[PDB]
């Protein structure tokens, strides 16, 4: 059922060379980011 | 930089690209006119 | 290394080589704050800066300061060159 | 024709957070030696 | 280890040159030239002409120029 | 001897196996150094 | 209307059909004789 205009989105998906180290509202627009997570 | 391969000995102005020897003179197309040397 | 200079507060020390053009090629070493404030120090304050459009500038490239002792750069113009 | 030093040589008389990469960069500003 | 100098100098019957040292006094400047240049068999062709320190506060200003023309060689 | 097949129209000097031309003056390469043709 | 193409660098004359060079004095062939030029 996938048309060949949807295996290019699944295609140009993130491939990593890796490594070597609930939806809410918000009241406020204040983030803290600390490792990667807001 | 301009390079000028031959030598036309002739009463008459051969080309541009060329070096017009009469006589005594040695005349070379330089700034649009026959710069003679000597 | 933080004296109060211009390019991000500190010294940059520049080799020039170029070509004056009708007259022959040289080396120039300078203290400037950006290359292109460099060349135009060639323009203003060379030998032949009342005719500053000689100049040929080729290259101009940076000089870093080692930890301890050492020749940081050098560069020949040698007569077979001109 | 001239030579802009790349790198300086010293001892060691004379003188941890996450890597990039887990093996050591062989530079190009580094003479190796020739067997 | 202490102070940046740079010279001028002329190797002789081959060209001129600029360097720029980094020693304690210009006896040590000039010594770096002749025993790590590129004239390094031939170190008594440098004829050294002319040595000056860096100074900071300027920043701003050339410290040596050396042109070969058609007429010095 | 040395023979040279072209002549170059230049402010800055040429190879060694070409005839240096600028301006009205001539010269060419013998024995290292450019000798001047006056 | 007569191509001179090449410039022949000796002591003694050359070939009548190229240029003469000898201390700076330019001779090549016109009007039978080796002329020079200045």
């Amino acid at each position: 059922v996938l048309s060949p205009k949807d295996i290019k989105y699944i295609e140009t998906m993130p491939d990593y060379i890796g490594q070597g180290a609930v939806n809410q509202n918000m009241i406020g627009d204040e983030i803290t980011v600390r490792d990667g997570t807001y | 930089m301009k390079t000028l391969r031959t030598l036309k000995i002739s009463p008459n102005a051969p080309d541009i690209n060329s070096v017009w020897l009469y006589k005594g003179t040695m005349k070379y197309f330089n700034n649009g006119e026959w710069e003679t040397i000597g | 290394v933080d004296v109060g200079c211009a390019p991000d507060g500190a010294m940059q020390l520049w080799v020039m080589e170029y070509e004056v053009t009708g007259i022959g090629k040289g080396c120039a070493m300078c203290k400037a704050i950006n290359p292109q404030q460099a060349e135009m120090l060639l323009k203003s304050n060379g030998i032949y800066n009342g005719s500053s459009y000689l100049y040929k500038v080729t290259r101009i490239e940076q000089v870093i300061v080692p930890p301890c002792n050492g020749l940081m750069a050098e560069q020949v113009v040698t007569y077979k060159d001109v | 024709a001239g030579k802009l030093g790349k790198f300086q040589m010293l001892g060691f008389q004379h003188w941890a957070p996450q890597k990039a990469t887990n093996l050591m960069v062989q530079l190009l500003a580094f003479y190796r030696g020739k067997s």
